[PDB]
């Protein structure tokens, strides 16, 4: 599936073959292979910038995250909760989600591609309001920490951050 | 900077506040003073100044 | 005095003698969109109401036409 | 009542005045008419609709059913009399009242109201009965019988404000101060549309926010909407859902009247042909022109006549009869003058005029200790 979405091809049949994956792995009973088939349908709703219907269908997945397991799978969907409440500029749903993650978060371990998007949006949240530029560049910086030799291109975004705020 | 992100707004927000300071330097020693003789220091068009400075 | 109130109330119910009610409802046609709006209001708003009861009421609509033309 | 033939039997305005909506107004109309006993109000305005041929037929149908469940809740209510009980009662009678709204004859939902309005065991029961005659109260659009129950259920509250109750009393507020022109008070009775939501008792959500995108858009300055609105994320989230109404704020507020102009017909032709906001569409296109030719004739002093054609896109020809009647009829600002033919003020309505805006009171004071003169040794 993500092998699939990163070629970047004919995405008008990938949503609703999504919907045929949701539909069968419901069709087979497989719950946490629909939520991660949503969870991976939201980002592409993201994509899409369609905030209704992914914000409706993640906060659906939320009703069923907040009760169940995996923790870690709550930090992404508060993650990209806070992405979406972000991309229409709203910000104490984007600093509740995110607090929110990182309340979750603190037990768990995250892998750096998690960790550091805590503080990769969260210097878009502080420096959106532009509070202080010391405690947003101290969220770059890390974020910088957290992106440093894994992915090139976020990697001269990372540094466009850090020379950016 | 067509691919730049939200933050084109924060940029633009500089571009205009070092505008600002442009503004309340070189106005600051004028009480009335043509508006070609202080824009052509900058080299600009009056309009869209006219419009920042009226706003 | 106010006696001579009398024959001026007799004035006026000669001038509500002169229709029955025909002005209160009708003009209570008027009315109940402006009962309870503030009637200083409704003196500008009647002002350029019947300022352009006669002509060129909305003419936003005209004014996209005026563009072109003017 | 609540239902959504409250929405439907709302679009009779729309059916009424033009021939032209009055095909889907009178679509969803007659398709309504199985919901909601719904045969006294097309009854009603049947002189507003079609002739009698297809009309007959249904009525019979809906005329005995009307009379088989106001006899079940009769019955009911019966059965729910001569026992215990307090909320058995309220809500057989509520439930009465509420199919007495369904058939659109408060005649029995004006005296049901009122014993259930007796059997109220609290004020918040009460506040309900309260409501149920507003959302009636606004197809009726009566002024007085409807702000009677809430002038005394707004006194001796006690319980808080609650989460849907009393935000949509809040609501109501909005209703009647659509209805009613004033505007600066109905500016703060949106601010809870946080916690506003779809009421489909009332109003949708969506047309809650495009109501208030007026009084907001009109009745507030550059202080009011970069105070409230343009710092607020409420309209940040919504403004997505119709790409105008962000023209309408950003190009009102960057001021830009060529565009404007061309996309406010739409304001137009969408202001009028409405339940609730019809008959103040005079009023809102010229308090908005005066609102903005002071945004523009606030920051400059003087102004030639060919920068004001470029600006608002039209013929001088108008903008010359425009604030002539603005001088007098708007009353904006101080004589304006064509020896030069440029817009010229002099506005010195700080200095001087900051003091002489009490003389008023001043001789209306003055007036009022002639008065008190009056109430000497008589």
């Amino acid at each position: 599936l993500d092998l699939f979405l990163d070629m970047e091809a004919a995405t008008g049949q990938e949503v609703e073959l999504c919907l045929e994956c949701i539909e069968w792995a419901k069709s087979e009973k497989r719950t946490f292979l629909r939520q991660a088939l949503e969870a991976r349908l939201v980002s592409l709703y993201f994509d899409t910038k369609r905030y209704q219907e992914a914000l409706h269908l993640g906060s659906q997945l939320l009703r069923e995250l907040k009760k169940m397991d995996d923790k870690a799978l709550l930090v992404e969907v508060q993650l990209l909760e806070s992405k979406t409440y972000h991309a229409l500029s709203n910000l104490p749903k984007a600093r509740a989600a995110l607090t929110s993650a990182r309340t979750t978060a603190n037990a768990i371990y995250c892998p750096p591609k998690l960790q550091a998007t805590l503080d990769m949006q969260s210097g878009i949240i502080h420096a959106a309001e532009e509070k202080d530029w010391k405690t947003a560049y101290s969220y770059f910086y890390e974020a910088f920490e957290g992106y440093d030799s894994i992915d090139s291109p976020k990697a001269i975004t990372s540094l466009k951050y850090m020379l950016l705020c | 900077l067509r691919d730049d992100p939200i933050i084109s707004t924060h940029l633009a927000k500089l571009y205009d506040n070092l505008l600002e300071q442009n503004l309340i330097r070189v106005i600051e020693p004028f009480s009335r003073v043509q508006i070609e003789h202080i824009s052509s220091l900058i080299k600009l068009s009056k309009a869209d100044v006219e419009r920042k400075l009226s706003q | 005095m106010s006696e001579k109130k009398q024959p001026v109330d007799l004035g006026l119910l000669e001038e509500d003698d002169e229709f029955e009610e025909f002005p209160a409802e009708d003009w209570a046609g008027l009315d109940e969109d402006e009962d309870a709006h503030v009637w200083e209001d409704n003196w500008d708003d009647d002002n350029v109401e019947d300022d352009f009861s006669n002509q060129l009421r909305a003419e936003l609509e005209k004014h996209g036409y005026k563009m072109e033309t003017s | 009542p609540k239902n959504p033939d409250l929405r439907i039997a709302q679009l009779r305005f729309l059916l009424s005045l033009p021939e032209h909506r009055g095909d889907a107004a009178v679509r969803d109309e007659l398709m309504a008419a199985v919901r909601d006993n719904n045969m006294a109000p097309y009854y009603e305005a049947l002189c507003k609709s079609l002739d009698w041929q297809i009309d007959v037929d249904l009525l019979n149908k809906m005329k005995k059913a009307n009379e088989d469940e106001l006899k079940r809740l009769d019955e009911e209510l019966e059965d729910a009399e001569k026992n215990l009980g307090e909320s058995e009662i309220r809500d057989a009678m509520m439930a009465k009242a509420e199919y007495l709204c369904r058939i659109g004859d408060k005649e029995g939902a004006l005296t049901a109201f009122r014993k259930t309005y007796d059997k109220t065991v609290a004020l918040g029961h009460r506040l309900d009965i309260v409501f149920y005659l507003l959302r009636i109260g606004l197809f009726y659009m009566d002024n007085d019988l409807i702000t009677r129950n809430t002038e005394k259920a707004k006194s001796l509250i006690e319980e808080g404000g609650d989460w849907d109750r009393r935000n949509r009393l809040k609501v109501y507020q909005g209703l009647y101060c659509v209805a009613i022109r004033d505007f600066k008070q109905a500016a703060e009775l949106f601010l809870d549309t946080v916690s506003t939501f779809t009421s489909y008792e009332l109003m949708d959500y969506k047309t809650f926010v495009t109501y208030t995108v007026y009084v907001s858009m009109i009745a507030l300055e550059r202080p009011d909407l970069r105070e409230k609105v343009i710092k607020g994320a409420e309209i940040l989230e919504v403004l997505h859902s119709l790409p105008a109404v962000r023209q309408y704020l950003f190009s009102l507020y960057e001021c830009r009247y060529s565009v404007f102009f061309q996309s406010l017909a739409v304001v137009e032709q969408e202001m009028k042909k409405d339940w609730l906001f019809a008959p103040h569409y005079r009023y809102y296109v010229r308090e908005m022109r005066i609102h903005a030719y002071s945004q523009l004739l606030e920051s400059y002093r003087s102004l030639t006549l060919g920068y004001m054609a470029e600006a608002f896109g039209v013929g001088v020809e108008f903008i010359d009869q425009e604030l002539s009647r603005f001088i007098a009829a708007g009353r904006l600002h101080c004589k304006i003058d064509k020896v030069n033919e440029i817009v010229e003020t002099n506005r010195p309505d700080s200095k001087n005029w900051q003091y002489q805006e009490t003389i008023k009171k001043g001789d209306l004071l003055l007036n009022r200790v002639q008065k008190l003169s009056r109430v000497i040794n008589m």
